[PDB]
Order: structure tokens, then C-alpha cells, then sequence
């Protein structure tokens, strides 16, 4: 209880962060300003760039496991915050057969307000809808293509109850997103999260973005900064190294697993892609990056994806 | 008169001291007193030991506090520092008032030099800029900062023997009379003996070489010891990098690099270090942490 207040405090900070380096043109989000304000004071070059590659991380999974299902599939992102991915897969004309996030109630709310208030959220959703009108009763957004639910990632009862109200299917191969989401838990918890996902499909993907190599002073800083924010990373002992974090896949039901320091993940970008952001903003301090970049980790998990090559999946 | 002004200074430091900023007016006083007297000094400063030597602070005021605790307070020590006053840590107007604000008012007993962050671009990106719009409500104090920055001298020499700057050396500078010769009333250029000063950097290659900065110049033991046996010098002291254990002797003691804000940007857990020198110019370095302080609020990571 005592430490949820500030674990949602965190949505805003990474909303944003993402916002502002979206402003200043490190990728495309015409839908994220719907969600937060446009922060008047700057965020450091080396905090964009590490979220800017963050994105980037991501986004190439999401699209490679679509590419592979061509679109068949659900995706499920747990722990969603103000993600816009919904929005951006239908211009891309990549959207998968339904769309569904999941979080606190309490910020589940902020995003309904926002999504009812504002057309250009809200018409989008409709297009694909069944219904003239959008039903959010509870803590509950669920329509055609995508949903919202509200609900504690922790009690796992709550979260399979609703996920089936909003009629997902169990054999539809579904990818599965935790965009450090997972650190916020105890490693039991997050286990049982792991555990659960990987039991529920047959054919399914896990993205875990989040910290690594937290052992040491830098980690132990980070840990006690978060703490005056009234913040406590439950789970930082399954972030100890590359190896820990792969291992931690494996175990918990999955067949296969990667993972990447994300400034491994940076010096393995496209040139052309380095250059454009590079010339974006100056950072005369690249050790700065280099530190902060070697303490995160991109993740990723298959299982059952033999007939769809799921096992070929690269960022 | 400056009868008048010199009291009211003694309570503004008295002020700043408790991490209490001026007002507008105040600071707009005091960078014009500071402008009257920076101009009168030279491109290289000439200063006597005893004087206790420091790096980057990065408005890290707290830990500035810490600073004093540890080499003594100002004008009791004798005190250099190398620049980068600004930008990364939260207290930047307090930090660099406070140091102008003993300059003025000990000018015999401060030397502080121009950094290559005490620059109008730079600070409109790492901080400094959106910290005086936040506290005062326009641009006007960061104006006056800025303008002032200019005046900043950008060189010293110890008792003739050594020579300290923020960066490092420059391939168009042989002699300390080519540095007198420099016209420093004006932002830090792009190119040039100017910038290079302020954004150079030792390493272990041979040569000079590209900087990975982006500005100024990378130089090997080779420059550094032609520079000090051209110059009459022993050492060339510095502060520019992140050191981890706070300062960092490199080119078989010919450069020595002094960082001075203890876990930088609240984040890499280095020590910082000051460097004492005695009445002969014997050397010392005094490590630190950062001050215990409750409610300094949290920096950037990826949430
Ligand atoms: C780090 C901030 N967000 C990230 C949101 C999004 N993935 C992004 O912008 O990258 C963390 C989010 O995770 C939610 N959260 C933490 N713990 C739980 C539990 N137990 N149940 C439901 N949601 C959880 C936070 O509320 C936050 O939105
Ligand atoms: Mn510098
Ligand atoms: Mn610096």
C-alpha cells in the first residue's frame, strides 16, 4: 500500500519526459499531448536520447512480432501509463486484432478522462467500434479493438477475471509489454506475473524493459533517490545483471530469451538513425549516457513459436 | 556610498549562505560591481600560495557548503576555482551568486575563472536557463549572469610555476603571452584559442587529436610537456571531466584534472577533490562526499 502513491508518480514522470523529447523531434507522437503537458523546462540530452532508444527498443519488437503473425495476434500492455501505441499502429495500418492496457484505477481514470474528453482520441477507437458509443462503467474502458482496464497487476485473479470480460483469447498469439512496469513489484510478484502470462497462451511474447547491473554504486544512488521521491524499486535483486534477467524468463515459463544493455542496443542502431538524433542535441559528456545506459536492459521471451518463427526476433 | 554597499553585501552573503537567493535588483548590482572589477584583470591571473584549488561545481550548492567545511571558509583560505559553476545541479543562481558575491567582496582573496558551461548556449540547455526562469519569473537574471561570464578571466598562474584552466591547451597557444593577447570580452567561440582553453581535454594518445567533444582539441603527454618546459612550468591543473575518485593526475604528472561536485548531477557517485597547495607549493588533495542534505529533490533517470 504504502509505497502505491509513488509507483504512480512515476507515470507522470515518463510521460512527461517522452512528450518533451518528442517536442524537440526524437520520434513521431501527434497523440501523447493529449495525455500530459508540454514540459517548460528541458530534460537533459542524455535522458532523451536513453528514451528516445527506449522507444526505438521497443517499437522494433512490437513490429517484428506483428510482421511474424501478420497482425493475427492481441498485444498486452501491462503497466501502460499514457502509451499512445493504439493510436500509432492504426496510422501505420498495423493494428493487431485487439489492443488492451492495463493500470492502477486511479491512473486508468486520468487516461478515460482524457480519451472521452477529446475527439481526436476518442473518434479512432469508434471507427473500429461496434457501437456509436464508447461504455467506460467502473474502471473499465472495452470495445472492439482496444481496452483499458484498471486493475492491481499484483492480484492476478483480478487481472485474468477482466482481461476475459474484455474477451481476450487465450489462442490468439499475444505479446506481451512491461515498459519498466515490473521493478515496482516484489521479484515473487512479478514471478507470478511472468508465470501467469506464460500459462495462459500457448503462443505468446514478453517485452521487459527495466534496470540491470543495479549492483553497484550507481544502482544503490538511483534506489535512494527514488526513495525521497516516495518510490521504492520492490524488485531491484532480479536486476542484476544480463544474465539474471534472461534467466528470470526461462524459469518462468518461456522457451527462449534475449537481452541487451541498452547502450549496447544504442551502439547497435542504424548509422543513419544515430545521425539524424545526434544532431538533434548536443552532449559534450557521452560517459553520462554510457553510465546511466549500461544500468538498463532490453528483454525479450518467446514460447510456442515454431510455426511462426518467433525465435528469429531481433531489435 | 561603498561604505553603504559593502555592509549590505556581508548580509547577502549572510543571505546565501542559507541557500536563500537574491533578488533581481540585487543580482543586477552586484554582476555590475563584478564587471568594474573583472575587467581590471588579466587574460592570466597571477596568484600567491597558500591558495586551496577547485574544480567543476555545477551548482551544487549544498556541496559547495561541503566545500567550505572542508578547506575553510573564504577569505580565511585563499581560493582558486577553474569554472563550470552552473547547470546539472539544482541550485545554480544560489551558487554562482554566492561566489560572485565573495569575489566582490574579497577580490584579493577569490579567483574564479570562466568554465566552458559559463557560456549563453550551454546554459540554455543543461539547466542554468530554465533554473532562473523558475525562480524569478523572466530571463533578466540569467542575462545578467551571462553578460558578466564574458569578464570571467580565462587563466591562472600559481607563483609563476602553475598554470590553471578549465579545459586544457590549444594548438594555437605556445606562450601565456599569446593568452594575454586574447580579447575574452565575448561568448565563448565555436573555434579558436578561446574556446579551445575552455573545452580541451588530455588523454593518452599521441599528439594532438579529434576531441570527442565536439570542441576544443584531445592532447597527449608530448604537448603538455613541450607547454610546461616552454613556459617554465610544472604542472598544468585543470577540471573539466568527471573523475570518479575526485581528481586524476595523467602525462607522468604533468596534468592533473580536479572535480569538485561530489555525485555528479545527483547521479555517478564519484568523489569530488580540491587541491590544496602550501606556502612552497607543495601539493594535497582532500576528498568528499556530498553534504547530508533531506530536501534535494530527485534527478532524471528512465521511468
Ligand atoms: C515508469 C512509469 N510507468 C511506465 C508506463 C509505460 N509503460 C511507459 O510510459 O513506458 C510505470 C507504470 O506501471 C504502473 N504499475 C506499477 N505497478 C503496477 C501494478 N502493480 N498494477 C498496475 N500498474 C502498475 C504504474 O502505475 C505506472 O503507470
Ligand atoms: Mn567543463
Ligand atoms: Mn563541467
Amino acid at each position: 500500500d504504502e509505497n502505491d502513491e509513488g509507483v504512480r508518480g512515476t507515470c507522470e514522470d515518463a510521460s512527461l519526459c517522452k512528450r518533451f523529447a518528442v517536442s524537440i523531434g526524437y520520434w513521431h507522437d501527434p497523440y501523447i499531448q493529449h495525455f500530459v503537458r508540454l514540459s517548460k523546462e528541458r530534460k537533459a540530452p542524455e535522458i532523451n536520447r536513453g528514451y528516445f532508444a527506449r522507444v526505438h527498443g521497443v517499437s522494433q519488437l512490437i513490429k517484428a512480432f506483428l510482421r511474424k503473425t501478420e497482425c493475427h495476434c492481441q498485444i498486452v500492455n501491462l503497466g501502460a501509463g499514457m502509451d499512445t501505441t493504439f493510436w500509432r499502429l492504426k496510422d501505420e495500418d498495423l493494428l493487431s486484432s485487439k489492443y488492451f492496457e492495463v493500470d492502477f484505477p486511479m491512473i486508468v481514470t486520468r487516461k478515460l478522462h482524457s480519451i472521452k474528453c477529446k475527439p481526436p482520441l476518442s473518434s479512432p477507437i469508434l471507427e473500429l467500434h461496434s457501437e456509436d458509443t464508447l461504455q467506460m462503467d467502473g474502471h473499465i474502458l472495452d470495445s472492439k479493438r482496444y481496452a483499458v482496464i484498471g486493475a492491481d497487476l499484483r492480484d492476478l485473479s483480478e487481472l485474468e477475471e477482466k482481461l476475459k470480460k474484455c474477451n481476450m483469447n487465450t489462442q490468439l498469439p499475444t505479446l506481451l509489454i512491461a515498459e519498466c512496469v515490473l521493478v515496482y513489484m516484489t521479484p515473487e510478484q512479478s514471478a507470478n506475473l511472468l508465470k501467469w502470462a506464460a500459462n495462459s497462451f500457448e503462443r505468446a511474447m514478453f517485452i521487459n524493459y527495466e534496470q540491470v547491473n543495479m549492483g553497484d554504486r550507481f544502482g544503490q544512488i538511483m534506489i535512494e533517490n527514488l526513495r525521497r521521491r516516495q518510490c521504492d524499486l520492490a524488485g531491484v535483486e532480479t536486476c542484476k545483471s544480463l544474465e539474471s534477467q534472461k534467466e528470470r524468463l526461462l524459469s518462468n515459463g518461456w522457451e527462449t530469451a534475449s537481452a541487451v544493455d541498452m547502450m549496447e542496443l544504442y551502439n547497435r542502431l542504424p548509422r543513419a538513425e544515430v545521425s539524424r538524433i545526434e544532431s538533434l542535441e548536443f552532449l559534450d559528456e557521452m560517459e553520462l549516457l554510457e553510465q546511466l545506459m549500461r544500468h538498463y536492459c532490453l528483454c525479450w521471451a518467446t514460447k510456442g513459436g515454431n510455426e511462426l518463427g518467433l525465435k528469429e526476433i531481433t531489435y | 556610498d561603498e561604505k553603504v554597499f559593502t555592509k549590505e553585501l556581508d548580509q547577502w552573503i549572510e543571505q546565501l549562505n542559507e541557500c536563500k537567493q537574491l533578488s533581481e535588483s540585487q543580482v543586477k548590482s552586484l554582476c555590475e560591481k563584478a564587471k568594474e572589477i573583472l575587467t581590471k584583470e588579466s587574460n592570466v591571473q597571477e596568484v600567491r600560495c597558500p591558495v586551496t584549488v577547485c574544480g567543476d561545481v555545477h551548482g551544487q550548492f549544498h556541496d559547495l557548503m561541503e566545500l567550505f567545511r572542508i578547506g575553510g571558509k573564504s577569505p580565511d583560505t585563499n581560493y582558486l576555482f577553474m569554472g563550470d559553476y552552473v547547470d546539472r545541479g539544482y541550485y545554480s543562481v544560489e551558487t554562482v551568486t554566492l561566489l560572485v558575491a565573495l569575489k566582490v567582496r574579497y577580490r584579493e582573496r577569490i579567483t574564479i575563472l570562466r568554465g566552458n558551461h559559463e557560456s549563453r548556449q550551454i546554459t540554455q540547455v543543461y539547466g542554468f536557463y530554465d533554473e532562473c526562469l523558475r525562480k524569478y519569473g523572466n530571463a533578466n537574471v540569467w542575462k545578467y549572469f551571462t553578460d558578466l561570464f564574458d569578464y570571467l578571466p580565462l587563466t591562472a598562474l600559481v607563483d609563476g610555476q602553475i598554470f590553471c584552466l578549465h579545459g586544457g591547451l590549444s594548438p594555437s597557444i605556445d606562450t601565456l603571452d599569446h593568452i594575454r593577447a586574447l580579447d575574452r570580452l565575448q561568448e565563448v567561440p565555436h573555434e579558436g584559442p578561446m574556446c579551445d582553453l575552455l573545452w580541451s581535454d588530455p588523454d593518452d594518445r599521441g599528439g594532438w587529436g579529434i576531441s570527442p567533444r565536439g570542441a576544443g582539441y584531445t592532447f597527449g603527454q608530448d604537448i603538455s610537456e613541450t607547454f610546461n618546459h616552454a613556459n617554465g612550468l610544472t604542472l598544468v591543473s585543470r577540471a573539466h571531466q568527471l573523475v570518479m575518485e575526485g581528481y586524476n593526475w595523467c602525462h607522468d604528472r604533468n596534468v592533473v584534472t580536479i572535480f569538485s561536485a561530489p555525485n555528479y548531477c545527483y547521479r555517478c557517485g564519484n568523489q569530488a577533490a580540491i587541491m590544496e597547495l602550501d606556502d612552497t607549493l607543495k601539493y594535497s588533495f582532500l576528498q568528499f562526499d556530498p553534504a547530508p542534505h533531506v530536501t534535494r529533490r530527485t534527478p532524471d533517470y528512465f521511468l
